[PDB]
């Protein structure tokens, strides 16, 4: 397609914005990392105590 | 939460098989599981615990593997107390998530259902409201589908289905299924037929009665 | 009817992070604290930028799928792939834990040292009820709420009145 | 041994609430904690939440959070567990039952986080209903003789609240061929039930048969002779 | 009033995100964001890299000069991406050590 | 004569129905409870770890030659780097995780500690004065079911303020 | 850490498949330790501040 990506995967073009990545093992340019876990999510606020 | 999916949901075995029914989960819960027999008429009572531990006293038969996100329970020789529900159970995380369970059952050759229709008795009529019972006998497997037609038409959500367990010797099943209507609807119409599709025949059977004609 | 962070958070502010509650003769009123909320904020985003800071860029590698069995060399080149996917998936999970630990730790000592700030303020003119909230044991109207709230309460002026009210 | 023994049945109405209770022997209560699970007519297992009878702490499941509250008592070794603003909805068997080891640390292996033993149930039911007796009404051998030898003939009890009513056959002789069926709800609130047999046409005519339909919630026992209709 | 209720809190949030720390594997906070990119479009994008789509050849079909390929004649790229439907179609050929001549050629 | 200390610089062999508790002494004598709800949160944080810990399953199956009975030379040299490498990665995630968790275990149950000491000075607010050692100096009688209702958060510093203020000035 | 004989790191010719191998060995074990190592002062540093944060209080 016609876009700019500088990662790329057989799965096609992914974004760089998160520091891990799921999709292949198998990367070109400046990738994420490849992980095994499909989710890891980063706490950006404090403990959540409703009422 | 957590959502556990067991497969098969149900089962048909015969005594001495040997069987393996799965556990999965939606998000990693280690070897937090556990699993549990049910009965039909009484409590569940733990079977095996942290994925492969059999609680004290349990059969031999009985093991569990997994971990993560997937998990097996196996019974090495099927035996006649075995045929229940099995359900598994994730610790990891709260809340605590069952899953839907697998039902065994006892297996059969397919056997077709006899089929009764029941006009509403005279004085339930006579209270104002009509009752007309259709009854499927002894039949094998569970699955059926059964049809009301007054005066061909077809009816849809006034009719109720009852099943029983599965019989201790023959091993078939029964249903019941009763359509209700007001004794003003019952006297408008003739002819009223149940109409019964089943694997055991290869064209569906149709029971029926004429109304006030006996 | 007012009660402090002891006990829960207040779903009602949705202008910062932390903030004053008070009920005086004036009646009540709420209000965030900049300064804390920002300070919990520029560590997040702190953490967000070291997070993504160092580029991975790899071009040519070996070969990590296979259509055909040849053995020892092609066993070496899975093994290590997948001894490198593992570390790295350790890495994740470790520093995820690590920083999300780091986070409740930190908001929860801005909390803390708004508290204490507040604390340092009022000297002997309040008490700790307990629940995170102060008892000012003297008529404190609006403009002497929002001295504590910008820092610029002088406990010397309500001392005396303060501590005739706490002491019969 | 390692027991746990709960209150008995519970009948309500939709606006109450309802109070179970689990005793506990064979075991330091104050050692581990209580898990209170529910199950539907005909449904799956629920986990409503847990309590630690050795600090009292408690975790709800989210959509029980603000009706239930659960209590326990290490002095008589009983927990309990309250469910207010009740609905048709909560019509279960509430179980409790054993969960995790406390006052110490423990691996995995051994955190007992898996519920053993169970209690025996308490039945719950919330309908806006009053307790009723049972009607019975004959369904008799129809078509020619139903078939050359099988007949099958039946009784209809409807319009009764609440579970359960007890069927017999000729008082207990017949027992072979009988079917009673699980009962139903009907929109109206109110039970119904079936029970028939299948018999041998040529008996028809000499002999006699008749359900007895024992309710005991209501006290009332009515026997139904079933014959065939006579045109 | 003689006295004054001054208290200090935090915000909440009506539903809050679970997370994992060290000692817990899940607690509700206020906010999160996903550190692990699971998805796609599906697409090659074409930039800032140069991309030579082989279509119906092979980078050693290319390199041999199998006629179908003359297109790749004197050909560069960054990626070489190889299809499927990738086919031969001149003299039966084999290259022992297939995989090596291929990674020479491609870097 | 033996006057009661509390946690500063200073453990509590004897008790042993918890981790964190009081000790008092007053007009009946003295005693000893343990608190349940702080011995709990710190054992809970560190069953977590102990979940967490064991929570990844690593399951291996075929794999590469680990021990070689020839000299083969480049490729052996290579299987061999490989496995070195993987096991000295490992080694330092292993002894980095311990000191990490040691710390942070370490610190949590000193948390804990201070957590009920200032719950405690919350409670009694204007009637007693922090001894320096870990203990309140409670300037009023208080006796045992005094203590038991400090132990189990109901104790209404207003009951005794006038009596506990007099003492103090 | 005592390393003696090891792998080959550096090569005159180019040989396909073995050095690719080779190569790809040596630049994930860099980057595993260059991560160690970024990781390992950044912790350090944050409680190294932490403790002597402590030590006036
Ligand atoms: C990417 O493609 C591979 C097969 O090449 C597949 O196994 C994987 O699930 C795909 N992932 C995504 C996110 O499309
Ligand atoms: C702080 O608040 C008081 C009361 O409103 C006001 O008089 C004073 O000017 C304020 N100071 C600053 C620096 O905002
Ligand atoms: C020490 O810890 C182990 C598990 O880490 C636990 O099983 C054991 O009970 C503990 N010892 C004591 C005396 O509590
Ligand atoms: C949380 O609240 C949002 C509304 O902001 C709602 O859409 C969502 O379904 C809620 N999630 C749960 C799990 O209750
Ligand atoms: C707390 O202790 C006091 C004094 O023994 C007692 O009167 C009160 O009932 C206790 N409250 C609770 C909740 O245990």
């Amino acid at each position: 397609d016609t876009c700019i990506s500088e990662c790329i995967t057989p799965n096609g073009s992914i974004p760089n914005d998160k520091p891990f990545q799921n999709v292949n093992k198998i990367t070109y340019g400046a990738c994420p990392k490849y992980v095994k876990q499909n989710t890891l999510k980063l706490a950006t606020g404090m403990r959540n105590v409703p009422e | 939460d957590i959502q556990m999916t067991q497969s098969p949901v149900s089962l048909s075995a015969s005594v001495g098989d040997r069987v393996t029914i799965t556990c999965r989960a939606s998000q990693s819960i280690g070897k937090f599981l556990n699993w549990y027999q049910q009965k039909p008429g009484r409590a569940p009572k733990l079977l095996i615990y942290y994925a492969s531990n059999l609680e004290t006293g349990g059969p031999s038969r009985f093991s569990g593997r997994g971990s993560e996100t997937e998990f097996s329970l196996t019974i090495s020789s099927l035996q006649p107390e075995d045929f229940a529900t099995y359900y598994c159970q994730q610790s990891n995380n709260v809340p605590h998530t069952f899953g839907q369970g697998t039902k065994l059952e006892i297996k059969r050759t397919v056997a077709a259902p006899s089929v009764f229709i029941f006009p509403p008795s005279d004085e339930q009529l006579k209270s104002g409201t009509a009752s007309v019972v259709c009854l499927l006998n002894n039949f094998y497997p569970r699955e059926a589908k059964v049809q009301w037609k007054v005066d061909n038409a077809l009816q849809s959500g006034n009719s109720q289905e009852s099943v029983t367990e599965q019989d201790s010797k023959d091993s078939t099943y029964s249903l019941s299924s009763t359509l209700t209507l007001s004794k003003a609807d019952y006297e408008k119409h003739k002819v009223y037929a149940c109409e019964v599709t089943h694997q055991g025949l290869s064209s569906p059977v149709t029971k029926s009665f004429n109304r006030g004609e006996c | 009817a007012i009660a402090g962070f002891i006990e829960n958070g207040w779903e009602g502010m949705i202008d910062g992070w932390y903030g004053f509650r008070h009920q005086n003769s004036e009646g009540t009123g709420q209000a965030a604290d900049l300064k804390s909320t920002q300070a919990a904020i520029d560590q997040i985003n702190g953490k967000l930028n070291r997070v993504i800071e160092k580029t991975n860029e790899k071009f040519h590698q070996i070969e990590k799928e296979f259509s055909e069995v040849e053995g020892r060399i092609q066993d070496l080149e899975k093994y290590v792939e997948d001894t490198k996917i593992d570390l790295w998936s350790y890495n994740a999970e470790l520093l995820v834990a690590l920083e999300n630990q780091h986070t409740i730790d930190l908001t929860d000592s801005e909390m803390n040292k708004l508290f204490e700030k507040t604390r340092r303020q009022l000297r002997e003119n309040a008490e700790d009820m307990g629940n995170g909230c102060f008892k000012i044991y003297h008529k404190c109207d609006n403009a002497c709420i929002e001295s504590i709230r910008n820092g610029t309460y002088d406990h010397d002026v309500y001392r005396d009145e303060a501590l005739n009210n706490r002491f019969q | 041994q390692v027991q746990l023994v709960q209150s008995g049945p519970e009948v309500k109405k939709p606006g109450a609430s309802v109070k179970v209770s689990c005793k506990a022997s064979g075991y330091s209560f104050s050692r581990y904690g209580i898990s209170w699970v529910r199950q539907a007519p005909g449904q799956g297992l629920e986990w409503l939440g847990w309590i630690s009878g050795y600090t009292g702490n408690t975790n709800y499941a989210q959509k029980f959070q603000g009706r239930v509250t659960m209590t326990t008592d290490t002095s008589t070794s009983t927990a309990s567990m309250e469910l207010r603003s009740l609905r048709s909805d909560d019509t279960a068997v509430y179980y409790c039952a054993r969960d995790k080891k406390q006052g110490e640390v423990v691996l995995p292996a051994a955190s007992f986080r898996w519920f053993a033993p169970w209690g025996q149930g308490t039945l719950v039911t919330v309908s806006s209903a009053s307790t009723k007796g049972p009607s019975v009404f004959p369904l008799a051998p129809s078509s020619k003789s139903t078939s050359g030898g099988t007949a099958a003939l039946g009784c209809l009890v409807k319009d009764y609240f609440p579970e359960p009513v007890t069927v017999s056959w000729n008082s207990g002789a017949l027992t072979s061929g009988v079917h009673t069926f699980p009962a139903v709800l009907q929109s109206s609130g109110l039970y119904s039930l079936s029970s028939v047999v299948t018999v041998p046409s040529s008996s028809l005519g000499t002999q006699t048969y008749i359900c007895n339909v024992n309710h005991k919630p209501s006290n009332t026992k009515v026997d139904k002779k079933v014959e065939p209709k006579s045109c | 009033n003689s006295t004054a209720t001054l208290c200090l809190g935090h915000h909440a949030v009506p539903n809050g995100t679970l997370v994992k720390t060290i000692t817990d594997d899940q607690i509700e906070v206020t906010n999160a964001t996903e550190l692990v990119q699971s998805s796609s479009t599906g697409k090659i994008c074409n930039n800032p890299h140069r991309i030579l789509d082989g279509i119906d050849c092979t980078l050693i079909d290319a390199l041999l000069g199998d006629p179908h390929c003359d297109v790749f004649q004197n050909e560069t790229w960054d990626l070489f991406v190889e299809r499927s439907k990738a086919f031969s179609n001149c003299y039966p050929y084999d290259v022992p050590d297939y995989a090596s001549l291929r990674s020479l050629v491609a870097s």
